[PDB]
RNA sequence: GCCCCUAAGCGUGUGCUAAGUGGAAAAGGAUGUGCAGUCGCGAAGACAACCAGGAGGUUGGCUUAGAAGCAGCCACCCUU
């Protein structure tokens, strides 16, 4: 589950403003 | 030497201390000796 | 096991988690009480376990009030079933719990054992909870 | 124990002292409660035996001219008041000390004066 | 340096005293015969006995007054004390028996006066759940 | 039974709203509205900490003297808004009262003593409502339970009151109920 | 975004963090530390440390092999 966790966690970047495509 | 996420002073003689960043319980009774691991 | 005698509709939408409690936010029957801090469905069997814990710790005296009743049902489909073909059968009953709700009330003579029994109760619940009293 | 209780104890000690012809200050370290009960049995008929705090008596000693007894309050303090006569408690304490050997006579107060061990021993012979 | 409670007219019971007196260096037969003579002189109540030992295995027995428990039980007429004191009252005691036991305990206790021993006996009956009148 | 008014300072609210209310709460102040028979409502803000200390000292029904820009006003704490979670005081409703005036007030009831050991004591009413003079309201009302045997009901008629206070609620209000202590097995069927 | 890779601040002022926390996570456990606020005691000497005491009734009853302050139960007092 590390891969999905890491993607959904880099969601929280300063530049992405808390949203990314595909969550 | 209990190794548990939860450590408590089982009897009144037990002391709770910290050694090298780990929470430990030390007591005269060897059963009660335990650490947070 | 608390189960309602009958419900008008046996298949219902999930109780909504939004907001905080408006009613039942203060202790009213007993001296001490358990106040919720998290949103959750609390099942009847969790209530049973917590009630038994309080009873065992308190033993004879005192009285216990349960302000929460599991009348909302939740359904599940049978195992290893593909998506579709209608809603499943209901097989556990829950109560919608919002922060500020007072779940349990206890009336016992002494402070220490009352607090201890309530704590034993909270350790059986899926939520953060705290202990409150009658006084403001 | 509250400070109001300390004031009440000071007042009670002063009141007891005003009605006492003499007093004896002694050391009791090393005495069981059975020994103290025996001492009360002997003294309780006529005299009075008490033990009180050093500074509480010190403040209770500021009433009359017994303020010079403060130097006798370094160490354990046992007070003996003589409600009946003046010297029965003197012999009682002396015999109790001789029998038990754990009692030390710090001093006495009589006739407005504080007297030492040999002086009190001489006075008891009177 | 021990103390036990033993029946007046009976000697050498196995559970209470035998092994208790065996490991304290006390001769048992002489103690039993002297105690039997003394408590047949008394003949009235079971008694507590205090044993003081010396370095030459010499034993001295001190016989106190009959216990306040047994004295109150025999003065009240009942055999066993109340299982629920202050809830179930099984007997009633008047002040005359209280003052007799108070005199006995004055012979026993450190109380300065008879009234103090009477209050002690009243408290003992309170532990027995027996009314004192 | 005479109570001295408690001195608190009040500031007329320049702006009213929810934004203003939240800002004032953030600034350690509590908003309030003063209204009464004078038919003249005023929107005020108070120091939260002083107000809370006053309530701790003299209960939820405390007589207050308020300094509105040098003007002294007598008021009563008619209503409070306490957050269920944070347990702050979000808003206060203060009632204008003059000396020698009769008002209806809910006074809490507390119990003390020791009943029969085989009994359990339950309180059914937290407070009872009473007609009383504005400056003569009681801080609290007490009921003593001792030697109370088995099932005994204490009602609002039986509660003792100070002089000059009249009880309004019907005396049938069961305040305190003393019941036989539940047995060990008695706890297993309730809630099952 | 601004130490170097890599354009532009090893910017200024006041605090916090010792975990490389920053640079993944729960119920729960815990004398980590900073700030703010209550209550208790305390020079009329507080807490720790410390020398000496902590007795008599009496082994309070019921319960038992046993009940002695220390299975349990119920009461839970007096004297110095
Ligand atoms: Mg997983
Ligand atoms: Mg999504
Ligand atoms: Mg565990
Ligand atoms: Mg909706
Ligand atoms: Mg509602
Ligand atoms: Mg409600
Ligand atoms: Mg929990
Ligand atoms: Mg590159
Ligand atoms: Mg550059
Ligand atoms: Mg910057
Ligand atoms: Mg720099
Ligand atoms: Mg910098
Ligand atoms: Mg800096
Ligand atoms: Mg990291
Ligand atoms: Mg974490
Ligand atoms: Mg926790
Ligand atoms: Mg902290
Ligand atoms: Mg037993
Ligand atoms: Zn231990």
């Amino acid at each position: 589950a590390k891969r999905g966790r890491k993607k959904r966690d880099r969601k929280h970047s300063k530049a992405n403003h808390g949203k990314r495509p595909n969550a | 030497m209990k190794v548990n996420p939860s450590v408590k002073p089982i009897c009144d003689k037990c002391r709770v201390i910290r050694r090298h960043g780990r929470v430990m319980v030390i007591c005269s009774d060897p059963r009660h000796k335990q650490r947070q691991g | 096991m608390l189960i309602p005698r009958k419900v008008k509709h046996r298949k219902q939408h999930h109780p909504e988690q939004r907001g905080i409690a408006s009613g039942g936010t203060s202790v009213s029957f007993g001296d001490y009480g358990i106040q919720a801090l998290e949103h959750a469905y609390i099942t009847n069997r969790q209530i049973e376990s917590a009630r038994i814990a309080i009873n065992r710790h308190i033993k004879r005296g005192g009285k216990v009030w349960i302000n929460i009743f599991p009348d909302r049902p939740l359904t599940k489909k049978p195992a290893e079933t593909r998506m579709g073909s209608g809603k499943g059968s209901p097989e556990w009953w829950v109560a919608n719990v919002k922060p500020g709700r007072v779940l349990f009330e206890l009336s016992y003579p002494d402070e220490k054992t009352a607090r201890d029994a309530l704590t034993r109760a909270i350790h059986k619940l899926p939520i953060k909870a705290r202990i409150v009293t009658r006084e403001e | 124990m509250a400070k109001a209780d300390k004031a009440t104890a000071v007042a009670d000690i002063a009141e007891q002292f005003k009605a006492s012809t003499a007093t004896v200050v002694t050391e009791y370290r090393g005495l069981t409660v059975a020994n103290l009960a025996e001492l009360r049995r002997a003294l309780g008929d006529s005299a009075t035996y008490t033990v009180a705090k050093n500074t509480l008596v010190k403040r209770a000693a500021s009433e009359a001219g017994i303020e010079g007894l403060d130097e006798l309050f370094a160490g354990p303090t046992a007070i003996a008041f003589v409600k009946g006569e003046a010297v029965d408690a003197a012999k009682a304490i002396k015999k109790f000390a001789k029998d038990n050997k754990a009692l030390v006579i710090k001093g006495g107060y009589m006739d407005g004066k504080a007297l030492s061990v040999a002086d009190v021993e001489k006075i008891a012979d009177l | 340096l021990i103390k036990l409670q033993i029946q007046a007219g009976q000697a050498n019971p196995a559970p209470p005293v035998g092994p208790a007196l065996g490991q304290h260096g006390v001769n048992i037969m002489e103690f039993c015969k002297a105690y039997n003579a003394a408590t047949e002189s008394q003949r009235g109540n079971v008694i507590p006995v205090e044993i003081t030992v010396y370095e030459d295995r010499s034993f001295t027995f001190a016989l106190k007054t009959p216990p306040a428990a047994k004295l109150l039980l025999k003065a009240a007429g009942v055999q066993k004390g109340s299982g629920e004191p202050h809830k179930t009252k099984v007997a009633k005691v008047t002040w005359d028996q209280v003052r007799e036991i108070a005199e006995t305990k004055k012979a026993d206790l450190n109380a300065n006066d008879i009234d103090a021993a009477a209050k002690i006996i009243a408290g003992t009956a309170r532990s027995m759940g027996i009314t004192v009148e | 039974t005479a109570n001295i008014p408690n001195k608190l300072t009040a500031n007329v609210r320049t702006r009213t709203g929810k934004g203003a209310s939240r800002q004032a709460r953030r600034d350690g102040k509590v908003p309030a509205v003063l209204y009464g028979h004078g038919t003249d409502p005023q929107h005020l803000e108070l120091n939260a900490r002083d107000f809370a200390a006053v309530l701790r000292s003299h209960g939820t029904n405390a007589i207050l003297t308020l300094d509105i820009e040098g003007t002294e006003q007598l008021a009563l704490t008619k209503a409070l808004d306490v957050h269920p979670i944070r347990r702050n005081i979000q808003h206060a409703d203060l009632l204008v009262v003059q000396r020698g005036e009769k008002v209806t007030v809910e006074v809490t009831v507390l119990v003390e003593g020791d009943a029969t050991p085989g009994t359990l004591v339950t309180q059914d009413a937290n407070t009872i409502e009473i007609e009383a003079e504005a400056l003569s309201i009681p801080e609290q009302l007490t009921v003593s339970v001792e030697g109370v045997e088995a099932g005994t009901q204490i009602t609002a008629g039986q509660i003792s009151l100070p002089e000059g206070v009249n009880l309004i609620s019907d005396p049938e209000l069961l305040v305190v109920n003393v019941v036989e202590a539940p047995s060990a097995e008695a706890l297993e069927e309730e809630g099952a």
